[PDB]
């Protein structure tokens, strides 16, 4: 399939404030299909939020929405939107945009995290981890909120990449990502982890150098 | 106007046949199409079955949808349940609104047991400049998921500043991580630090030594 | 000429282990094109499949529509689900078929004299509703369970001028041919 749905506009918001999500679509005739937004929490599961028709003239909303959210769409820019006002802490979820095919959602986006909290966003501190076969690492320490992404050599090193789920301690998250490469790759070329924290618009690069004293 | 009830969890073995049930509370289940979505851990849902029993391209023949108006229940059937089918399955329907089932966590048993592999990391020089030290212990390549994690200082147990993540499924097997928070003074003060994992009788361990350089 | 040949190609039954089943064609699908040949009636599809096979075509396109049922909120304005498939053309020289059947109501047109059918009393003009408990909507659905049951009793449900009657039959093999048969003429 060529259908692509890419969310953006998420992150952290204080309670009672506003946030507008975007979903850029490509690979299909956008105006020929209705769009929708579905959110997910580990406790409540999948819950339909809003739905808009192909032409953008009819709108439908879930029960948890009571005039707060306004789903719109721009059939000229192949993008639909979810304007959210008066956000409560219970609105914290992963928000998916979805495409419809008459009677179901045929394709889902990647989902964007929205955290409603009075706590401030904290960019992570990244530290290089160093010790045939060599396993290097990167410590992503003390960020909020989730998530962070880690690539190695801007994505060129994809084999043997393990990004471990974070731990939560005193309101801050910490995880470690590791990669296993032949020592020839470590000696000939630099090995760098690329950390991204979208909620704080942060990107960090840290080169892995052998241990010192 | 109505809800869809699925079992919270279902356990089956490799090669077996599982029946994931989706019950419509009020109304006829045949009056609106039932759709099934698979969601792996940390991934987006994908369509397995739409329009009661239509299977999209790329979905294996092992999946099949059905409708039983007698019990007013929709059933997703997976023949020859493989390890990749371990995921969440949500049924879906509609009427005046759009309703999702609660979801069923499908667990596939029977895969071979694997002992954990450990990787430890000393605190970086950059972190030591801040007078803080974090010891990292990575646990990977183990099945089943249940593991116990403990730390030791010069062979003596230590149990403060320890943070351990729950085991998650990453591909074929499980992975987990554990952290030990210390000050830069505490790190250089001791001769050895050990991460210890207990998995089904076994007790694997790896050590960290600050006396690397003279 | 049967009545269905002038009707749009709405699949009423898909034969198991056939080309249409392997590719995923389902009952309710509407075939609208094959290479190319526009398909508006069952006659077009039959003539196209013959011409294609005679021209040696082994693979070609098949355009299909999948609609029906109540629309889900927000998706009522969607365009029609048109599927683009690559199909294996059946070899008509060897008698191969595509594997789809039209939605013709299983109304018996005749019963053979002496065959264990008038045994339990099925008459010409009857309408088959359910067999073995399962509902069916076409004739070819009954013929599938006859040569799969392997002799055991098949409980049939029949409507006649308003009344619903239940009949049960058991017969099996045949000497001249060598297959399980009952003795019914469709209409």
């Amino acid at each position: 399939s060529e259908v692509q749905l890419v969310e953006s506009g998420g992150g952290l918001v204080q309670p009672g404030r506003s946030l507008k999500l975007s979903c850029a679509a490509s690979g299909f005739t956008f105006s020929n299909y209705g769009m929708a937004w579905v959110r997910q929490t580990p406790t409540k599961g999948l819950e339909w939020i809003a739905s808009i028709s192909a032409g953008g003239d009819k709108t439908y909303y879930g029960d948890s929405v009571k005039g707060r959210f306004s789903i719109s769409r721009d059939n000229a820019k192949t993008t639909h939107y979810l304007q959210m006002d008066s956000l409560r802490s219970e609105d914290t979820a992963t928000y998916y945009c979805a495409k419809t095919s008459r009677v179901y959602f045929d394709y889902w986006g990647q989902g964007v995290m929205v955290t409603v909290s009075s706590a401030e966003t904290t960019a992570p501190s990244v530290y290089p981890l160093a010790p045939s076969m060599v396993t290097l690492g990167c410590l992503v320490k003390g960020y909020f909120p989730e998530p962070v992404t880690v690539t190695w050599n801007s994505g060129a090193l994809s084999s043997g990449v393990h990004t471990f789920p974070a731990v939560l301690q005193s309101g801050l998250y910490t995880l470690t990502s590791s990669v296993t490469v032949p020592s020839s790759t470590w000696s000939s070329q630099a090995v760098t982890c690329n950390v991204a924290h979208p909620a704080s618009s942060t990107k960090v690069d840290k080169k892995i150098v052998p241990r010192e004293c | 106007q109505f809800v869809l009830t699925q079992p919270n969890s279902v356990s089956t073995n490799l090669g077996s046949t599982v029946k994931l049930s989706c019950k419509r509370s009020t109304g006829n289940i045949g009056s609106n199409y039932v759709n099934w979505y698979q969601q792996h851990e940390g991934r987006s849902p994908t369509t397995m079955i739409y329009r009661d029993d239509k299977r999209p391209d790329g979905v294996p023949d092992r999946f099949s949808g059905s409708i039983d108006r007698s019990s007013n229940s929709a059933l997703l059937t997976i023949n020859n349940v493989q390890t990749e089918d371990e995921a969440d399955y949500f049924c879906h329907s509609y009427s005046s609104g759009i309703v999702f089932g609660g979801g069923t966590k499908l667990t596939v048993l029977g895969q071979p047991k694997s002992t954990p592999t450990l990787t430890v990391f000393p605190p970086s020089t950059e972190e030591l400049q801040g007078n803080k030290a974090t010891l990292v212990c990575l646990i990977s390549d183990f099945y089943p998921s249940d593991v116990e994690v403990a730390w030791k200082a010069n062979g003596a147990p230590i149990s403060q500043g320890v943070d351990t993540a729950n085991p998650t499924k990453q591909g074929n097997k499980y992975i987990a991580s554990s952290f030990l928070r210390l000050t830069a003074e505490q790190w250089r003060s001791r001769n050895s630090f050990t991460c210890q994992v207990t998995h089904e009788g076994n007790t694997v361990e790896k050590s960290l030594s600050p006396a690397e350089c003279v | 000429v049967p009545k269905y040949l002038k009707e749009p190609v709405v699949v009423g039954y898909v034969q198991r282990d056939s080309i249409a089943q392997k590719i995923g064609i389902k009952p309710g699908d509407k075939i609208i094109k094959i290479n190319g040949y526009e398909v508006r009636t069952w006659e077009d599809l039959r003539d196209a499949l013959i011409r294609l096979s005679l021209d040696g075509v082994k693979e070609t396109t098949l355009f299909l529509e999948r609609e029906g049922g109540v629309a889900m909120p927000g998706a009522e304005d969607d365009v029609v689900e048109v599927l683009h498939l690559t199909i294996k053309v059946p070899n008509v020289q060897k008698g191969e078929e595509l594997g789809i059947a039209p939605l013709v109501k299983p109304v018996v047109g005749g019963v053979k004299k002496g065959s264990p059918a008038d045994q339990v009393g099925i008459k010409p003009g009857d309408l088959i509703l359910e067999v073995n408990g399962k509902k069916i909507n076409t004739w070819y659905e009954l013929v599938e369970e006859v040569r799969k049951s392997q002799g055991k009793a098949i409980k049939l449900k029949i409507l006649r001028n308003g009344k619903m009657i239940e009949k049960e039959l058991i017969p099996a093999k045949d000497p001249k041919t060598g297959t399980y048969f009952i003795g019914l003429f469709p209409k």
